[PDB]
RNA sequence: AAUAUGAAUUAAUGCGAAGUUGAAAUACAGUUACCGUAGGGGAACCUGCGGUGGGCUUAUAAAUAUCUUAAAUAUUCUUACA
RNA sequence: AAAAAUAAAAUCCAUAAAUAAUUAAAAUAAUGAUAUUAAUUACCAUAUAUUUUUAUAUGGAUAUAUUUUAAUAGUCCUGACUAAUAUUUGUGCCAGCAGUCGCGGUAACACAAAGAGGGCGAGCGUUAAUCAUAAUGGUUUAAAGGAUCCGUAGAAUGAAUUAUAUAUUAUAAUUUAGAGUUAAUAAAAUUAAUUAAAGAAUUAUAAUAGUAAAGAUGAAAUAAAUAAUUAUAAGACUAAUAUAUGUGAAAAUAUUAAUUAAAUAUUAACUGACAUUGAGGGAUUAAAACUAGAGUAGCGAAACGGAUUCGAUACCCGUGUAGUUCUAGUAGUAAACUAUGAAUACAAUUAUUUAUAUAUAUAUAUAUAAAUAAUAAAUGAAAAUGAAAGUAUUCCACCUGAAGAGUACGUUAGCAAUAAUGAAACUCAAAACAAUAGACGG
RNA sequence: UAGGUAGUAGGUUUAUUAAGAGUUAAACCUAGCCAACGAUCCAUAAUCGAUAAUGAAAGUUAGAACGAUCACGUUGACUCUGAAAUAUAGUCAAUAUCUAUAAGAUACAGCAGUGAGGAAUAUUGGACAAUGAUCGAAAGAUUGAUCCAGUUACUUAUUAGGAU
C-alpha cells in the first residue's frame, strides 16, 4: 500500500490509534530526527521511507499486533494537507517551507 | 478514578526496587562471626551439596550466607564478611560470604574471574 | 454551559460516523457562535435557525412563546468517502477548567504541551473564549487575547 | 542474529590450499599480497594501481565494486594484469566495462560506500594571486569576489590571509625544494576549480537552519490569502532569511557593511603607572547585580562536564 | 502512663522433602457444585434451611393443496417493427 | 574462507624525564609558606632583518661541528536477554554456576580450564543505594460496583436571554427546555401495613362394616391393622390462572374481601434551576442463628436405630429433638448476581407486544412513546455488549502479582453466634481470564 | 491515635516590655475553640537553593561538597552585663575525669591526634608570603581563620609513541 509522507519523511501531526489491544501514540518530527519509537514500527518506518518519528507504545506490545497496527495507523490515521485543504475549502501553509521560499 | 478521588489519593502505584538484603541495613557489607557451618540440599529440580553458613551479624541479625567458590576453609568463630545476594536454589539464604576477606580465604587455584573469589594474581 | 458543548461536540461524532448531512443543536449564544466558527472553518455546509421539526425557510422571530423549541440546524461535510469533521473535543471541562495567556497560547500553537494540553495539529482548529466570545486561537493571539482554551475540531 | 564475521573480501580471491605445516599463514594474508601485487627489490608495489600518485588532476580513488578486487596493472601501460593458474600476471579475458565509463560524480568520490563525500577543488595558484590582488589592492569587497568566482566568502578571505603568509615566506627563503615538490604533487592530485563552471561553483544563498523555525508550523487561512516568506518570518518571529543571507555577507573582514561600533560605550580607567611597576590595572565599569563571582554557584570540578579552557599562551586551564 | 528491650509462657502460618488414611473437586466426577448460616464427623467432608448457575435455552414437525383456448399462436427474434 | 598475526623483532623519526642555562607570576615600599616554583631554552650573549616564526651575522664558549634520551594494563565477559563461530580438554545432577529464563545424568556454546573472541579501561567487577524504564489505567467474565435506597457536607458538578463589573466568575433583571406543585380527564387494582374470610390436602382420634397382612426399598430391614365410608380436632400451606408478566429501593411480591398509604398518562394553570451526585450519616435488608411468650400437623440439623459397604461417622429407610409457625425483640450477613453504581446528552435498522392520540369508505389505517428480541456502526483480550460493555459529560464506591488473609492484633457494636474495621513478616516467579485444537466423560 | 482543650476560645482591667497579644502574673466575666479536607497523640527528621543526581518532561531523590537559615558546644534550670544572651559567661545541680583537696579544675561537636564503634573516611605537617580578623597612635604583635603541602584512584580531567 501507499501510506502519506510528509516532506516524504514524516507524518502529518500526531497519531493516536488503537488497534486491538495496542495503543499507538506516534508523533511527527523535525529533519533529522530520526527513528525514536519501538524497535518494530523502526523497521516498518525503515522500509515505508519514513525518517523522522517518535512515539510510544502502552497495554499490548505483541511485535505482531504493533506492525499490522502501525501499518493501519499509517493509511487509517492520516490526511494530507491537500484532502484538508480541499475538504475545508481552505488554504493551508507550512509556515517553516514558506520562510525558506524566495 | 474520578478527578475528586485523585485529589483524595488515588493514583497510579509507585515502580522502584524493593530491598533484597534487609539485614545489612542499607550497607554494602557487614562483618560477621559464624556461627555453624552447614551444607544443605538445592530445591527441586537441582540436586548438589551447596555450603552455607550461619552468621551472627554485627547489628546482631542472624543470616544464612551461601559460600561460593570450590572449597571453602570457614569454620564456626571464623571472622567473615557478608555481602547481598541470594542463593536462588537454596530458599532463606539470601546473603554471600566474601572470598578473600576475614578468615575465609580465597579459591585455591582459581584462575579466571579471581576478583570474585579473592585470589591474587600469580606472578 | 460546557456541559451543553460537550453533548454537541459528541453528538456531531455520532452523526460523522452514520453520515447523516443535516443534524439540530441546542440553540444559545454559545452553540451559535460555536457552529458559525465551524461554519467559517469549513467545517459544517451550512448553518440555518429552525425549529425542533427543522429548519426554518423564512424567518421565524424567536420569543419566549417558542424559545424552548428552538434549534440550529447544520450541514456536515464529506468529501473522498471520509468525513470533514472527524472528531470534536473539549480541552477545557467542566471540572476542570483552563485559562491561558496569550503567551501559553503561542506555546501551544508551537509544538509545546501546556496543561497537559496536546499541541496545536496541522488542519486543527482550537477555538478560545473570551468575555462570552468564541474565536480561534490564532485570533486571539493577534489581539492579545487571555481567554479559555474551550475545544479542538479536526 | 549476529555472529563474529572474519572480514573476507566481497571480491573473489584464490584461497590457500594444502599447505606446508611451517608455512602458518592465512586466507586473509594471501588476499593482501594478491591485492598488492608483487615487492620489488626496493620495497615497492609497482603492479598496484594505487601505489603511486595521479598527475593529471584526477582522484585515483579506490573502486573495488567496479573492479572486482582486481588492483594490478602495468605500471607503464596501465594495463589491467590478473593473476592466473601459473602463479603468473597476464591481461585479463574479458575487458571490464564498469571501469571504461565512470560518472563524474563518483572520480570524485573517495569511499565506495559513502556517496555524500565528495573531495574539494583545489584553487590554481593564478586565481588565488586574482584573489589577493583584488581585496588588497584594487579594494573589491569579499562580497564582489565572492559573487565573481563563485567561492564562499570565508574561504575568500582564508585565500588572502594564506597569501600573504606565502609572500612572507617567498620574501624570506623559507619555501625550499622540498615543499615545492610536494605542493606541486599534491597540486596535480585534485579537480582544479574553475570559477566559470557553473557545477564547480559553490552556493551563495547558504543559511545556518535556527532550531525554532526547525519545528513545522501550519496556518489555516482563507483559500485566497496571499502567504509569503515575509509572513512566515512574522508568524516564526525571525528576520526575512533573505535579511539574514544579507547579514552573513557582511562579516567578512574585507567585506561590504562590517560595522563595529555599537559597543563603544564602556568606560575604561588604565591607572597610573609608575617606574619600576611590573604591571598595570585596567578598570572596567560594570553593574552591581551582574558583576562578580555568584555565592552557591554548581562546582563542576568533580563532574565529567567540567569545564577546560585555554589561556593567551595556549596553556590548559581550568574554568 | 507511654516507648523500647528481653521474656517465662502461648497462638497462627509458609516452604521443603515425604509417605500414610480416604477419594472431596474437575465428565451427569459416579449424591449438581458453590454462597450464607447451623449442627456433626480421623481427615478430606456429611447433613439441615434459603440463595446462585459459575448445570440442564443442552431449546428443532400430529404429514396431506386447485379448472381454459399445448401452440398455424408461447418457446425463435440481433437496432427491426413501428 | 582457521586463525593467533602488523602481532613481534627489526628499520626511520620524535618528545618526556634527566642534564645545563634561564626564570616569570601569585606582591610589592618591602615581605613567597608553597618551592628543588611554573614555563622556556638547548653552548650563552648581541645586532640586523624576521603575524607567528624564520634567517643571517656577530661577541664570548668547547672539539669543521656542538648535552642526553626512553616506553611491559588491568578487569569482566562470549546459551538467550546481550556485543563475543576456530575449536579443544577435564568433570558427569558430582564439583559447581546463576540478575531472569536456567545449566550439570559421558559430543557441557552455561560448571573448571586451553585456544580464539567481545566490552570497559587506570581502572574493571561486585554489593549497598537513588532516578528512569506504562496508568496518553482499570472494576460482566482476569485484582476491583458498596445489599439497597434516602439524604448532609462537598474547599463537587449543573439551564436560557440581556446589562454591568473588577469577568467562564459575580451581581441584577428577565425567560422556561431541567426539577417540582395543584387540578381536570382517562387508566390501572398492584405494592406495603392491618383486620376479616375461603380452599384442597395432611396427621391424629372415634365409629362402621370388612378382613390378614400392611408399609418401605435397587432389594431389604428397623419401627382387629392397612385400604374403604363417616364424624371430630389441630397446625401449616396456598392447585389451575402464571408470564414474577407486572409491582417494589433492594430484600421481596401470585387463595378472597375490607381499611389506610403510595404508585400512571395526557391536558390546563402555576413555581422559576428550586437540579444531579453523594464522603460521613440514616433506613430497610433472604436463609440460618439468638432472647422472651405462645404454637407444633407436616417437614426436619442432631441423636438413637435399620440397611448398603472391605469399611460407610455418608448417600437410602425408621423413630424423629432444635428449627421451620405466630407475637415482641437482637443481629445486618448471602453466588444480597444483570457477578454490570447513579444521572444527563446523543447515534443506524427490523420484528413483536403495550399505551396514548388521530382518523374514517368501520373496523382496520396513521402517528408518538415504553418494553422485549435480533442486529448495523462502535467498543472489546476475546466470549460478547447494542441503546450500552457505543459516542460524551458529572458525581460516588472500589482495584494495583500469588499465597499469607478477609487471617492476626487492637478497636467498636451485639445476650450470644458474630459483624464492621483490617495489617506485616516469611516464601515464590508465579498467578489469572477469553479463546483454539485435542483427549476424556458411569 | 477519635475525640481533644480548661488559660482552654473570647471579652474587660491592671502589671510587665521600646512594642501588640491568655506572652507571663493578678482579678472579674462570657462558653467557647479544634476535629474524618484528620484534631489530639505517637513515631521519625535539622530546613532549603540560581546545589547535586536522574528523567523527554511533570517530577522523584539527596541535603556530603558550594551557599542561605535554624539549633547546639557533656546535661538542666536560673541570673548578671548588654541594643541583643536563659551566652561555649556566671550561679546551683547532674555525669565523668583530674590534682592543688579547694563552696578547686577539666568536658576537643576549634586543629592535629588517640581509643571505641563501623563495611568505611586523612598529617600529633608548613607559613602568616596572600585574603581576612583582633589589639596598637605607630613601629608592630597575634591568628590550627586562612593559605599551602602531606595521606587516600573517593570523583573529574590531561598524558601514558608515532611512521615503517
Ligand atoms: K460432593
Ligand atoms: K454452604
Ligand atoms: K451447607
Ligand atoms: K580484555
Ligand atoms: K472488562
Ligand atoms: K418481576
Ligand atoms: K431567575
Ligand atoms: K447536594
Ligand atoms: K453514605
Ligand atoms: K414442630
Ligand atoms: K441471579
Ligand atoms: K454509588
Ligand atoms: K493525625
Ligand atoms: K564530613
Ligand atoms: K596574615
Ligand atoms: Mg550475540
Ligand atoms: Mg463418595
Ligand atoms: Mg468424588
Ligand atoms: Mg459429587
Ligand atoms: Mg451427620
Ligand atoms: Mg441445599
Ligand atoms: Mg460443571
Ligand atoms: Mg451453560
Ligand atoms: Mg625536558
Ligand atoms: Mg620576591
Ligand atoms: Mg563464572
Ligand atoms: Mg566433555
Ligand atoms: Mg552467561
Ligand atoms: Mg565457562
Ligand atoms: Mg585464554
Ligand atoms: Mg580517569
Ligand atoms: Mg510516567
Ligand atoms: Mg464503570
Ligand atoms: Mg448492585
Ligand atoms: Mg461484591
Ligand atoms: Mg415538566
Ligand atoms: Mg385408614
Ligand atoms: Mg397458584
Ligand atoms: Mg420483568
Ligand atoms: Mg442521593
Ligand atoms: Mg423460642
Ligand atoms: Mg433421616
Ligand atoms: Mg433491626
Ligand atoms: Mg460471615
Ligand atoms: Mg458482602
Ligand atoms: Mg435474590
Ligand atoms: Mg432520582
Ligand atoms: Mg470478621
Ligand atoms: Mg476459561
Ligand atoms: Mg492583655
Ligand atoms: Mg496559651
Ligand atoms: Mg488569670
Ligand atoms: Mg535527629
Ligand atoms: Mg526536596
Ligand atoms: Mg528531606
Ligand atoms: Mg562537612
Ligand atoms: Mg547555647
Ligand atoms: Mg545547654
Ligand atoms: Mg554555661
Ligand atoms: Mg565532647
Ligand atoms: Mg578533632
Ligand atoms: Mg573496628
Ligand atoms: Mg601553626
Amino acid at each position: 500500500k501507499e501510506i502519506p509522507r510528509y516532506e516524504n519523511r514524516t507524518i502529518y501531526g500526531d497519531i493516536d490509534f488503537r488497534y486491538h489491544g495496542v495503543k499507538l501514540h506516534l508523533r511527527s518530527a523535525k529533519p533529522g530526527f530520526g527513528l525514536r519509537v519501538n524497535h518494530v514500527i523502526f523497521e516498518i518506518c525503515e522500509c515505508a521511507g519514513i525518517k523522522d518519528l517518535s512515539g510510544k507504545v502502552y497495554k499490548s506490545r505483541n511485535d505482531m499486533n504493533i506492525a499490522k497496527g502501525t501499518i493501519e495507523a499509517f493509511t487509517k490515521a492520516q490526511k494530507t494537507l491537500d484532502e484538508v485543504a480541499l475538504g475545508r475549502g481552505k488554504k493551508l501553509v507550512d509556515v517553516r517551507k514558506v520562510y525558506y521560499s524566495s | 478514578a474520578t478527578l475528586n478521588q485523585i485529589k483524595r489519593g488515588s493514583g497510579p502505584p509507585r515502580r522502584k526496587k524493593i530491598s533484597t538484603a534487609p539485614q545489612l541495613d542499607q550497607c554494602p557489607q557487614r562483618k560477621g562471626v559464624v556461627l555453624r557451618v552447614m551444607v544443605l540440599k538445592p530445591k527441586k529440580p537441582n540436586s548438589a551439596q551447596r555450603k552455607a553458613c550461619r552468621v551472627r551479624l554485627t547489628n546482631g541479625n542472624v543470616v544464612s550466607a551461601y559460600i561460593p567458590g570450590e572449597g571453602h576453609d570457614a569454620q564456626e568463630h571464623s571472622i567473615v564478611y557478608v555481602r547481598g545476594g541470594r542463593c536462588q536454589d537454596l530458599p532463606g539464604v539470601k546473603y554471600h560470604v566474601i572470598r578473600g576477606a576475614g578468615d575465609l580465604s580465597g579459591v585455591v587455584n582459581r584462575i579466571s574471574s579471581r576478583s570474585k573469589y579473592g585470589a591474587k594474581k600469580p606472578s | 454551559s460546557l456541559v451543553k458543548l460537550a453533548n454537541t461536540c459528541a453528538h456531531l461524532q455520532n452523526c460523522s460516523k452514520v453520515r447523516v448531512a443535516l443534524t439540530s443543536i441546542p440553540y444559545t449564544k454559545l452553540q451559535l457562535q460555536f457552529a458559525y466558527n465551524l461554519y467559517q472553518q469549513g467545517f459544517l455546509s451550512s448553518l440555518q435557525k429552525g425549529s425542533t421539526m427543522g429548519p426554518d425557510k423564512d424567518f421565524v422571530e424567536v420569543t419566549p412563546d417558542n424559545i424552548s423549541t428552538r434549534r440550529l440546524w447544520v450541514g456536515l461535510k464529506y468529501r473522498d468517502n471520509k468525513p470533514v469533521l472527524s472528531s470534536c473535543k473539549l480541552i477545557s471541562k467542566p471540572n476542570s477548567r483552563i485559562h491561558l495567556p496569550m503567551e501559553d497560547m503561542k506555546k501551544l500553537c508551537s509544538g509545546v504541551t501546556i496543561r497537559n494540553i496536546k499541541p496545536l495539529q496541522p488542519g486543527e482548529l482550537i477555538l478560545v473564549r473570551a468575555h462570552n466570545n468564541i474565536m480561534d486561537i490564532n485570533e486571539a493571539i493577534s489581539k492579545k487575547l487571555d481567554g479559555e482554551v474551550l475545544c479542538r475540531v479536526k | 542474529f549476529s555472529r563474529r564475521r572474519i572480514a573476507y573480501p566481497f571480491y573473489p580471491f584464490k584461497k590457500l590450499g594444502r599447505q606446508h605445516p611451517k608455512k602458518h599463514d592465512t586466507n586473509l594474508k594471501t588476499a593482501m599480497r594478491q591485492f598488492l601485487g608483487p615487492k620489488n627489490y626496493k620495497g615497492e608495489y609497482v603492479m598496484n594501481k594505487y601505489f603511486t600518485v595521479p598527475t593529471n588532476h584526477v582522484p585515483n580513488y579506490i573502486k573495488p565494486d567496479l573492479e572486482r578486487g582486481q588492483s594490478l596493472e602495468h605500471p607503464v601501460t596501465k594495463k589491467p594484469l590478473q593473476l592466473r593458474y601459473d602463479g603468473t600476471l597476464g591481461p585479463p579475458p574479458v575487458e571490464n566495462k564498469r571501469l571504461q565509463n565512470i560518472f563524474k560524480d563518483r572520480l570524485l568520490q573517495p569511499f565506495p560506500s559513502n556517496p555524500h563525500c565528495k573531495t574539494n577543488y583545489v584553487l590554481s595558484p593564478q586565481l588565488k594571486q586574482s584573489i589577493f590582488e583584488e581585496i588588497t589592492v584594487e579594494g573589491l569587497s569579499a562580497q564582489q569576489v565572492s559573487q565573481k568566482y563563485g567561492l564562499k566568502i570565508p574561504r575568500v578571505e582564508a585565500i588572502v590571509k594564506l597569501v600573504s603568509v606565502e609572500n612572507s615566506w617567498n620574501r624570506r627563503n623559507r619555501v625550499s625544494s622540498d615543499l615545492k615538490t610536494m605542493d606541486e604533487t599534491l597540486y596535480r592530485m585534485f579537480p582544479v576549480f574553475d570559477s566559470d563552471a557553473s557545477f564547480k561553483r559553490e552556493n551563495l544563498s547558504e543559511i545556518p537552519v535556527p532550531q525554532k523555525t526547525l519545528a513545522s508550523r501550519f496556518l489555516t487561512i482563507a483559500e485566497s490569502e496571499p502567504f509569503g516568506p515575509v509572513d512566515a518570518a512574522h508568524v516564526l518571529e525571525l528576520e526575512p532569511a533573505v535579511e539574514t543571507l544579507r547579514n552573513l555577507s557582511t562579516v567578512g573582514e574585507h567585506s561590504s557593511g562590517h560595522q563595529q561600533s555599537t559597543n563603544k560605550n564602556t568606560k575604561v580607567i588604565y591607572g597610573e603607572l609608575v617606574e619600576g611597576e611590573r604591571s598595570q590595572y585596567k578598570f572596567t565599569n560594570a553593574k552591581v547585580g551582574k558583576v562578580g563571582y555568584r555565592y552557591g554557584s554548581g562546582n563542576r570540578d568533580n563532574k565529567k562536564d567540567r569545564r577546560i579552557g585555554f589561556n593567551k599562551l595556549g596553556q590548559m586551564v581550568y574554568i
